[PDB]
This record gives structure tokens, C-alpha cells and sequence, in this order.
């Protein structure tokens, strides 16, 4: 079952499926705790905008600084290699950006974020009520009814219908951009396929050959760096580390003590 | 169960004190001759008034184990009297009746005297007047508190007791206190082996008439190894059972310390007339 | 019990079941949590359409990425092999048209999302109380009354009427909808069965054929990389990595690590 | 169970108090004196009086070691003593009758005058006025507050003793603190084996007694084996016995230490008139 | 199982990860234990700065307490080996100063640690009630609606846009920090990759020589000691 | 808990509280510890401020953390600042609204404000002073690390090597009294495998005991008092 369970971390499906699952808990419970709507009347969109974007962001930059292989692609930048550098890069790209963009997708859904960050933006043409030739109590009720300002005072019909718009609206731009998304992707795998020196067989073993490669230069990296010290240990206090020292003790004097300490 | 030997007050006038006294006395005395019948230390010395008819020992050696056998005894009475005193029920009941009206308190002057005696006794069972709970609760509380003070002082004077004799006794043992212990020791062993071959020799000697009967005896596997592992030749005589039961305080020979009297018999520092016999003389039996 | 399983994912029709109640479990859980069925006036029937057709689109447009072949098969297009090629292609596309299929079906025989779709779309002629010489406050009423706003006035019953008709078209679209489907998967199949060039039992053992290749060719490459990456150690740290390398040591200089930066 | 084992406070004046000395102090003594005979240290010191019958011993020697048992024992009374003081029931009880009207704060003065020794008696048993709750509960806090206040001090003074004797142990002991964790290993040691050969060696006594008796020994498995690997001829003369006990503080020999009585018995440097004979002089037996 | 959570544990990832979700556990719990938004007139500044910034630098000394690398550098600091000292300065500087920026960006995102702060400092010229040209109850009241009066007076809706003010400020500061932070990371982390003069795969070879030669020594080093004993022992009353 | 809230007394049943539990925790570490009594040997048989206070701070650590959590609470300290004829209702405070209230605020603002400054002083104290001390130190970690496992595996070693010794002596003393030892299968070939031919006398034991700082000769280091002894 184990075993099972590697197969499929293999397979990138499931993990982009629990990145995404991950990202609508986190988005439900921030959602939850701390979200207060606030009705600030000078500045509310910044608000809703900061919070709508700014996890995108982050979620954005954690996930693509959080693989190496970015970070080898750079070190190199820093013909075929730039190909397949452009490739390699192009591989974990999806996997970075899935996060925030169910992140965004369930912010839009939701539709909370756009109502607290859209709601000044509203149009009052429409409304005879909502004349307020005075030019200024209009902003200051425009922004505050939102929030937490129910007031029933024959206002709260025409909010909640700016309200049904807006949520309306909000779904539309999820929704867009959700068919954006899986168009960019079809288009950059177009490209994935188009401009890929390899043929439909060299990817999968070139990919192979990096991961392998890195594995076992690692693992053999660990096994000289034990095997030179073990030497090295012998060469110190005379008996050879994880053996039987009754042979010979080497009984160490104080200057010797400072001839390891160069590395 | 412990609702067939449950308390239950009788609430009368001259009678729960009665009743206190057998509901505690009794079971009382009962452990205390259960701690006599258990103890072997008192068979033996009545074994010793048995075979000297005499009264060859004298008084000192026979109080010093009577006390080994009463203070034994004791400690049944006196762990059953300490718990039926810390409950406080035995001495509530059997006090309430005594209870000085003009002694009762927290109330005012409310309690009737036209039968003190009888509403006094009631108190236990809860059959008490309203006007009077006060001084029905009084009571419960200043009876229990005599009945939980003699429980403690009980305690304390046996704590301390079981302390004086154990202080004294080191103090006046001419043995020192690891010879006591050795000393101990064997007589663990010696009772624990006797028995032991006692059971073995009967059984062997049981096996013999059996087989003189049926001709064979059925034996399990423990029992086969027993007859030829153990045989015997016959019974022990009755002189021979009786240099070893009796009482024994600690003889010495030749600067060699002996334990008990099969140790002094097994020693031949022990051992005309025909007694119980079947059949009289054989010049008898001739005629 | 594990081989059973691995035997019931081989055949496809678990595989299609299992599909088609995961998308009949998300369907329920979406239309319950955030549909909402939007009262806009101006635009009600774009809400539905979308929610009707568009997760449908990216379903079907997912359920052909994730396959693997499908990029092979493009690369190929980009005589027999056309016909292998093509049937290849019909093969996959059993298992990337069962879900948005599965998922329209039960949209339409749920009959909420055409309830609040095509509300607007209604006729009045039948009824005299929505005359509305005015020809505005109709379409206010029209597109008001399906969502939330019963407004118990003598007029729901017309409502009521209203509601059952779209619900009755709904249901007959899926059904239709089923139908046609049902009839082009046969001929569909039956396509298979006449202008492929293999025999019934030749197909299954060449697909059988292609995916033993597939993984045996992967397992291989694999192995291939470690091997190279194998020899790769043993030539420069001068023993073999995970073994008894208590023979020798090379203690290589700065120089070369430079040669292992190569690929 | 526990409901027997538990404290209930006799609202009574000159009353109270008095439960609350037995109700506590007696369970501390008692815990006490179990301490007390179970430390081996005692009665050696008891036989090391015994046997002098001069006090040749000074005074110094039995200072340290008699204020060394009691001080080893008293574990049991403080570990009690401090969770009754905590519980503090023991200390409102038995101060209830003590506490001025006059001191009590926080509220007018509605107490009465006429009993208020009575009614400061009856605050635990709630039997308190409703009027007077506040000066039930503030006595309840104060009393309580000094319980544990004198409480928590017992458990520093313990723990400033145990500091002060452990600390001039060390210092004034003439043996290195290794030293002595050897010692302290030998003698805690020795006598798991001491008495582990006294029970084979009365096994093997008793054995050689009852066979003589019947002829033979059932003996288990096990004891088979001791006799054939200890056979044993006689016993261990008194006097030899009484060089090993007693109390033994580190006597040294030609610069090799003894660690204790039987040690020092053991290299010879411990050991005509007859007593406690079973039989008189063999002059007077031939007659 | 074992196996797999020690090669997660070799992961510093899972260790950030976890040190950030018990900071979160930890600060929930003490805002709700001993908090209480303090309503000191005079200086409750002071109380609102020694919660945002104390219990953050304490765990950055226990981070740097906890680690013994930082003493070997210490040590030879008291070429290429400085250059490799600020490489393992680095490496262990990113999981000493995580915990602290989590425990900044909760506290401030939560919002009440900075309306009890900065409460003294807010401005009153917005609102035409709060003139108070004595100058002296205007303080008082500003120090004393926010922490538990709610003083129904007409004059809570101050409050509730000085709360809102507040806390939309706190937002932007943290999230601006948390993006500061992370670019810092990531300039520090290039800086890490080129004056390095190991190569990509030769750093991690230098690093795994050496926590392999920390080990390796170690229990040699415990081996040395305990053989020499035995002899000590066999010398000392003559058996082993 | 108990919170005995009357006048002119809730400071000494706070001090008590916090103070007593907590000196006596102290001393409960300082027992188990070995280490402190092996400078009493050497203090009482005839430079080293850096040992003593080493030791202390090793048991000092669970007295502390008693202290902190008792500030925690906040309740011992807001008595003693309300103590300190309605001094009596500040006290009776905890068992006029807005003055009672009014300095509760300032009771607990004033006991979280010292419950830190302690946190401030044991961060202080584990970080700055541990360092002070091992940089002025010649010794490395390394020569540290062989110094503590040198004195920890040798106890262990010496009471391996004490029990083993005991039981040849002791069974060669109960021999002597009865003819034979009842010791287990394990103690038989004890007294065999190991034939003792004499005793440790007290100058023996009494020259390893005491503590020892690296006085090395001859070139060979020195880590204990039982190594200078050979
Ligand atoms: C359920 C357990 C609860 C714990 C309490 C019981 C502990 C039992 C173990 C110790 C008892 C024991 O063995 O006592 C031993 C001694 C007997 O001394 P001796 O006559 O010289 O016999 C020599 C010792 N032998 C028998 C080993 C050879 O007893 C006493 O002298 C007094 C016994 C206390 C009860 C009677 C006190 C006097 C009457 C009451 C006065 C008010
Ligand atoms: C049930 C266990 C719970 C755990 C808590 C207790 C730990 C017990 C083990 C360590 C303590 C111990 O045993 O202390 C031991 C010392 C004994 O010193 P000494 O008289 O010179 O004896 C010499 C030491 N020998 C026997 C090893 C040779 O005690 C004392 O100095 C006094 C006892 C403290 C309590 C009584 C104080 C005095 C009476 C009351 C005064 C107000």
C-alpha cells in the first residue's frame, strides 16, 4: 500500500489535486477567522484587493523558489542547452502556479472578497435614491453599507440588489478566468510540443536520467565523505571507526587535537 | 452478605446499648477464638499440662507464651473493634439514650422533658421531630465524636503496645536479634518439611494396606514415584510422637544451640509398662 | 484482494463508474453550495448557460490532457499508422467524453440550472395577469420570481406552472441528450469494428503490446540512467556507489568537479 | 473504604480541637512506629545495650545513630501531616473556637455576642447563619490560609534538614563519598546473601531432623539440590552468632578496612563458663 | 514509517513548517490567557511594543542558543574559511529568524496587539466630538475606550473606524514585511549562490562531509573513551 | 485555589506560595545531582567559581519554569499589589464597581509585567553567559566532549566495577560463617572468574575523590582525579 502510495506521489496528478485541496482549506479558514469586511469609506478596495491578490502572490513565489530545479536553471543562465534549461523550467511550472490559481478561483467563487472590494465602484445612476446631490454622503453610505450598515430604512432592498450584481459579476470573472487558465495551459503544452528538441521519447528519459543522476551522485557523495573520514579517524586515534579497537589506541597529545580543526 | 450482618439500630429506650454490645462483642469474641483454634502455640502448651500431669513447669515459662498466644490472637478484636468505632453507628446507638438534655446545645431551650429517655433514643433512626432536628443533629455529631476519639486512642495505645512489647522483647531475649531470625527460619522449614513427609509417609503407609487388600493399588504418575522413591517399614511410635510435641524454650548443648524439640529428640537428648494395647500379654493370650 | 483491485482497474468500465459518481458527487455538492440562482433582471440566462455548459467544456478538455497518448498522437499527426493512429485517439476518447456527458445529464435531469437559466425566455401569452402594456415590469417579475422572490400575491401558482414547463424541457433535453449519445457511442463503436484493419482479438493484444512496451521502455531508461550515472561515479571517485568502496580512495581535486557539471 | 479513613469536624466547643489532635496526630504516630521496627538499625542498637550490660559505649557513638533512626522513619508523619495541613479541615476545626469577632473584617458587625464560641463552632458542619456566611467564609479563608501557610513551611523545613545532615554528612565523615557508595553497596548486598544462606542452611537442618524421624524427606525439585551442594554437619555456636551483631562503625586493621561485624568476625579479630544448658555439668549427670 | 519521518525530519521544510503552526498554536492561546488589551492612561504603548517585538527576538536567542555551529564560528572568528563561516551563518540564519517573522505576522495580522499599542497615537482631527481643547480628558478617553470601554456615549462609531483604521493598517504592514522578508530571502539566497565558491553539487558534497565527519568523530571519540576505562578497570582491581 | 483574600495578610500567603515551592524544588535537583557533593569531598580534603556555578544552573532549570507558571496565572501577584477602610475590599476584591475594577486592570498589567522580565533574565542567562564561559575556556568541545563522556562512562564502569568486586568479598564473609554461600547460577562463576587477593585501603580511595581540572604532565592529558591516580 506503501508502495501504491509512492506510484502516485510519482504521478504529479495527486499532489497538484491536495496543493489545490490544501489551498481551498486554507482559503475557507482565513475566510473564517479573519476576514471583518471593513467599511473604511476612504479605503475599502485596497483592502479586498490586497487580500485577493497578495496570497496569490505569495503562493505564487513559494511555490516556484520551493524547487531546485529553478534554482539550477538560474545558476546556469547565470541552442539545445538554452532549449532544454527552457523546458526543464517549464516542467514544475504548473505545479507552482496550481496554487494560486485555486486559491483565486475559490476567492471568486466565494464572491466575499470582490463584494468587500468592489462595493465602492458601485453605479448610483441607476438609483433616483441614491442621488445625494450633495456629492459627498454618497461615498461615505456607498462604502459603509457593505460592511456591517444594515439600517432599514427603505436602502436595504437597493443594496442587496447592487449586492446580487456584484455577485453576479464575481462569479462571471471566476469563471473567466478559469477558461482563460485551461486555455493557457493547452497553448503553452502546444508549445511544449513544438518547441522540444526531443521527440516523444527523449523527454521522459532525459527527466529520468536528471532525477536518477542527482539520486546517486548524492547518495555516493554521502558514502566518500563517510569513507574518507573513517580513514581519516584511523588516522587519528589509530583504530578504524565502527571496528574493534583492542588492537591498538593511538592516545592522542594536545596538539593534535587542532589538526582536524581545519575543515 | 453485609446485609445479614448490617446494623440495624433498635431505637428503645435500655436496649440499643444491648444491642451495640452483641452486634460488636460477639463478632468480637468470635475472631478472638479464631485466633486461638489457627495458633499451634497454644495446642502444644495444652499438650504440655496433658503429658506431665505434674505441673513440672512452673508459672514463668507459661505466661511469657500465653501472652504469644493472646497477643496473636488479639489482633482480629482489635482491627474489627477499631473500623465498628470509626464507623460511629455501634457508639451513636448505644449512647444516644445517655445524652444529658441540658448538655444539648445550638438551639434554644425547646427540647421536651416529658419522656427524655424515649425521644433521645430515637435519635439514630431518624425518627425525630421537626422542632427538634437541631438537636437531633447535635447529638449525631457529639456521639460520633466520642466514637471516632476512642477509635484513634485505640489505635494509639496499640500502635504503641505492638512498639513496647517488640522493644522490650529484643531487650530481655538472651538471643541476639539475627539468631531470632535464623532461628525463625527453621522453624518455618522444619514445620513446612514435616508436613510435608507426613502426608508422604501416610500415603506410603496407606498404599501398603491397600495393595495387602486388593492386591494392587491404582497409583497415578506422582503417586508411583512416591513408593519407590519413599518406602517405608512402619509406624513411628507413640513415645516418639510425643518427645517432640510439647513446648521449647531455646535449650542449649554443648555450646550447640538447639531449635526445637525434634532437633533435640533427632540429638537422643529425649528418650516396662504397655498402654492402649489391642491384646493383653501374650501369657494372656495363650488361655 | 489487491490483485482483484488491480484486475478491476484494469477493466474500463469500473474505471467509468468510478468517473461518473465523482462527478455526479461534486455536481450535487457545487449546485448546494454555490450556485444561488442569481435574480439579474438584465442577465440571468448567461449564469446558467455558463454553469450549465462551461464545466462541462473543462471536464472534457482535462479528461483529454491528462493522457498521456494524446500528446503522442498529436506529435504523430503533426496508411495503417493514420488508421492506428486514429483508433488510438477513439479509444481515448471513450473515457475523456464519459464525464461531461455524465456531468450534463445529471445537470439537466436535476432541472435547477435550466430552471434558472431560461426563466427570462418564458411566454406570458398564456396567462392574462401579466399583461404589462408598459413592457418592462414583465421581464422584472419574469426573471424575479423563479429564484427566491415567491411572493405570495395570487400569483405563484402561475409560477408554479411556469417552473414544472422548463423542469418538463430540461428533463426531455437530458434524456435526448442520453439518447443521442447512446446511439453515437454505438456507432461510434461500430466505426471501430469495421474500418480497423485488426481482428477483435488482434486489437486487445496490440494494446496490450503497446502498454507492456510503454513501461518495460520506461523501466528501462531508468535503469539505463542509473547504469551511466553508475559508471559516471566509478570513474571519477574511483569506486562504485552503494559498495564495499574500502579499497581505495581518489580524493579528487577542484578541477574535478568542473567535469560532472557537464550534463 | 475511604469514607472510613476521613475527617469529620465535631462542631462543638473545647470539643473540636481535641478531634482534630487525635484525628491527625495519632494517624502520624502510628505511621511512625512502623518505621521504627521496620529499620534493621534499631535493634542492633537495642542489642548493642543488651549485650554490654556496662555502657561501655559513650555517649557520642549513640548520639549520632539514635537521632539517625528516628530522623529515617519520620518520613511517614511529615508526608501525612502535610496533606492534612493542606486539605486544612484539621486546622479550621480545631481554631474555629479560637477566632476573635473582633478581627473578622470585610462587613459589619452582625455577629452576636451572646455565644460566639458557639457559633464560630458550627461554621465547618454548615450550620451556619445565612446573615453570618461572609464571617463563615472569611474564617474559612483565614484558618485555611494558616494550614497551609505552617503547611508549606513544614515542607521547607524538611527540606532545609535533609539538606543540612547530607550536606555535613560528607564533611565531617572521615570515608570519600565513593568510597562510601561502595560501602553502602556491601552492606545493603551482604546481607541479601547472609540471609539467603540461612533459609538453605536451615532447609538443610531441618532436612537432617526430620529423616532421622521418619526415615526419609519429601523434598520438592528444587530442594534436592541443596542438599546435595550444602550438606550440612552442625550449627553455629551462640557467641559466634553474637559477634555479628550490633552496630559497627568502620574499624580499621593494618591499613585494610573491615566493613562490618561479620567481616571483622570473618579475619578473626571478634572472638569455661555455661549458660542456658539444657543439662546440667556431665559431673553431676553421671549421678 | 520510522524511516520516512527521519527523512522528512532531514528536510528543514517540515521543520519551518511545524516551528510556524506551534507559534500560531502558542499565540493563539496567550492572546486569550493574559493579554486583556491593558488600559494603562499613562504609557500602554510600552505593554502593546514588549508583545510585538520581545517574544520574537526571545525565540531568535533560542535559535541561535540551540545551535552549536554558531560556537565553531564564534570561535575561529574571535579567505575561503570566513567565506564558508558566512555560508553556515547563512544556512543556519534561515531557520533562527523564521519562527520570530510568524510570530510577527500573526500577532499584527490578529490586529488587537496593535490597536492596544498604537491607540495613544491616533488622531482626533477627523472628528469634530473629540475637541477637547483642555487636552487632558481627550488622552484619558483615547487610552480608555479601546481596552474594555465600550462607552455608550455616541461616540462608539470613533472607535469601531479607529479599530477598522488599525487594522487595515496592521494588514498592510505584514504582508509588505512577509514580501520584504521573502525577497530578502531570495537576494540573500543568490548571494549565497554566487560568492559560493562551490558548485551547485559541490556545496551539498562539502555539507554532507561534514555532518558525516561530526558523527563519525563523535562516536570514535565515545569508543576512545570507553575501551581506555576498561583497561583502568582491568589495571584497577584486575579484571575486565 | 485557596486565595485567602482578607486585609494585610494576602502578601505573606502570596510570597509563600511562589517562594517556598520553589527553593524546594531547587533542592530536590540538587540532591539527585552527584556532581555538587564531589566538590564538598574536595572542599573538605584541603579557581573554581566556573564549576560551581555550572552545577547549579544544571538543577535550577525545573524551579524556574514553577516560577513562570505561577505567574502565568497572575493571581499571586494581583493580591499582593490590591493589598497594599477599603484597602480591605481591594483585597476582598478577588473573593463600588468601577474602583474595584479600575486597579484589577493595573493588578494584572503589573503581573504580566514581571512574569517576562524573569523569561528576559533566564534567555540572558542561557545564551550570553554559556558563551562567555566556553570561549574563554582553552579547552575545545571536542577536549569537553571526551572530558564529560570520560567522567560519565567511568561511574558507570566503577559501580559495574564496585557491585561485581562486593559480591566476592561479601561471599568470601558468609562462607566463613556457615561453610558454603547460597549465590544463583549467575554468582557461581562470580567468585571463580574473579579471585580477589586484597582490599582497597582508604588512602586508595580517598586519592581518586575530588575534583579535577586538567593537570596534565609529561605530555599525556589528565581528565579526572581516578586518571592522575594511575
Ligand atoms: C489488618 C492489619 C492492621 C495493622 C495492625 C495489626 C498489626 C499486626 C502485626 C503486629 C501484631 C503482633 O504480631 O503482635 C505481636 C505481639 C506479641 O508479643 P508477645 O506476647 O511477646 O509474643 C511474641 C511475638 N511472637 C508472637 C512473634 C512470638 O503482640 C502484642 O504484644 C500486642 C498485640 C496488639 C494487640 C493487643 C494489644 C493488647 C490488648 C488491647 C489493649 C487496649
Ligand atoms: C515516602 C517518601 C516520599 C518522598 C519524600 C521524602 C524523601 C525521603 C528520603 C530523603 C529524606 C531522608 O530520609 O532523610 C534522611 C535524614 C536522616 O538523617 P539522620 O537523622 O542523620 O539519619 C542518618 C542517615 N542514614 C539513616 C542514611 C544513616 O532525615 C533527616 O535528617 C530528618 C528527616 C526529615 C523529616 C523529619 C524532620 C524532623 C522532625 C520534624 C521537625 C519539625
Amino acid at each position: 500500500l506503501n508502495n501504491i502510495v509512492s506510484s502516485l506521489q510519482r504521478n504529479g496528478i495527486f499532489i497538484n489535486s491536495l496543493i489545490a485541496a490544501l489551498t481551498i482549506g486554507g482559503q475557507q479558514l482565513f475566510s473564517s477567522s479573519t476576514f471583518s469586511c471593513p467599511c473604511q469609506v476612504g479605503k475599502n478596495f485596497y483592502y479586498g484587493s490586497a487580500f485577493l491578490v497578495i496570497p496569490a502572490l505569495i503562493l505564487l513565489v513559494a511555490g516556484f523558489a520551493l524547487r531546485s530545479q529553478m534554482w539550477t536553471i538560474t545558476g546556469e543562465y547565470c541552442p539545445l542547452e538554452c532549449k532544454l534549461a527552457c523546458l526543464r523550467f517549464f516542467s514544475i511550472t504548473g505545479r507552482a502556479v496550481i496554487a494560486p490559481l485555486t486559491w483565486l478561483a475559490v476567492t471568486l467563487l466565494t464572491g466575499t472578497y470582490y463584494e468587500c472590494a468592489a462595493s465602492e465602484f458601485a453605479s448610483v445612476d441607476h438609483y433616483p435614491m441614491f442621488d445625494n446631490v450633495s456629492a459627498s454622503k454618497r461615498e461615505e453610505i456607498l462604502a459603509g453599507f457593505p460592511c456591517c450598515r444594515s439600517a432599514p430604512s427603505d436602502v436595504i432592498l437597493v443594496r442587496d440588489e447592487i449586492a446580487l450584481l456584484h455577485r453576479y459579476q464575481s462569479q462571471m470573472l471566476g469563471w473567466i478566468l478559469i477558461t482563460l487558465a485551461t486555455i493557457a495551459a493547452l497553448v503553452s503544452c502546444c508549445v511544449a510540443k513544438c518547441c522540444s528538441p526531443l521527440t516523444s521519447l527523449q523527454h521522459c528519459y532525459w527527466t529520468s536520467h536528471l532525477q536518477n543522476e542527482r539520486e546517486l551522485f548524492e547518495q555516493a557523495a554521502e558514502q566518500h565523505s563517510r569513507l574518507l573520514m573513517m580513514h581519516r579517524i584511523k588516522k587519528l586515534f589509530g583504530f578504524i571507526p565502527g571496528s574493534e579497537d583492542v588492537k591498538h589506541i593511538r592516545i592522542p597529545s594536545c596538539q593534535d587535537w587542532k589538526d582536524i580543526s581545519v575543515p | 452478605l453485609f446485609s445479614v450482618v448490617a446494623f440495624h439500630c433498635p431505637c428503645s429506650p435500655a436496649r440499643n446499648y444491648l444491642y451495640g454490645l452483641a452486634a460488636i462483642g460477639v463478632p468480637a469474641l468470635v475472631l478472638f477464638i479464631i485466633g486461638i483454634i489457627l495458633n499451634n502455640h497454644t495446642w502444644n502448651l495444652v499438650a504440655e499440662c496433658q503429658h506431665r500431669r505434674t505441673k513440672n513447669c512452673s508459672a514463668a515459662p507459661t505466661f511469657l507464651l500465653l501472652s504469644s498466644i493472646l497477643g496473636r490472637a488479639a489482633v482480629a478484636p482489635v482491627t474489627w473493634s477499631v473500623i465498628s468505632l470509626l464507623r460511629g453507628e455501634a457508639y451513636v446507638c448505644a449512647l444516644s439514650e445517655f445524652v444529658d438534655p441540658s448538655s444539648l446545645t445550638a438551639r434554644e431551650e425547646h427540647f421536651p422533658s416529658a419522656h427524655a429517655t424515649e425521644i433521645l433514643a430515637r435519635f439514630p433512626c431518624k425518627e425525630n421531630p421537626d422542632n427538634l432536628s437541631d438537636f437531633r443533629e447535635e447529638v449525631s455529631r457529639r456521639l460520633r465524636y466520642e466514637s471516632q476519639l476512642f477509635g484513634w486512642l485505640l489505635i494509639g495505645v496499640v500502635a504503641i503496645l505492638v512498639f513496647l512489647t517488640k522493644c522490650l522483647k529484643h531487650y530481655c531475649s538472651p538471643l541476639s536479634y539475627r539468631q531470632e531470625a535464623y532461628w525463625a527460619q527453621y522453624r518455618a522449614n522444619e514445620d513446612q518439611l514435616f508436613q510435608r513427609t507426613a502426608e508422604v509417609h501416610s500415603r506410603v503407609l496407606a498404599a501398603n494396606n491397600v495393595r495387602r487388600f486388593f492386591g494392587f493399588v491404582a497409583l497415578n504418575k506422582d503417586d508411583e514415584e512416591l513408593i519407590a522413591n519413599f518406602p517405608v517399614e512402619g509406624t513411628q511410635p507413640r513415645p516418639q510422637w510425643n518427645a517432640i510435641t510439647g513446648v521449647y524454650l531455646y535449650r542449649e548443648n554443648q555450646g550447640l544451640p538447639l531449635y526445637s524439640r525434634l532437633h533435640k529428640w533427632a540429638q537422643g537428648l529425649a528418650g516396662d509398662n504397655v498402654e492402649m494395647a489391642l491384646l493383653p500379654s501374650a501369657l494372656e493370650v495363650l488361655f
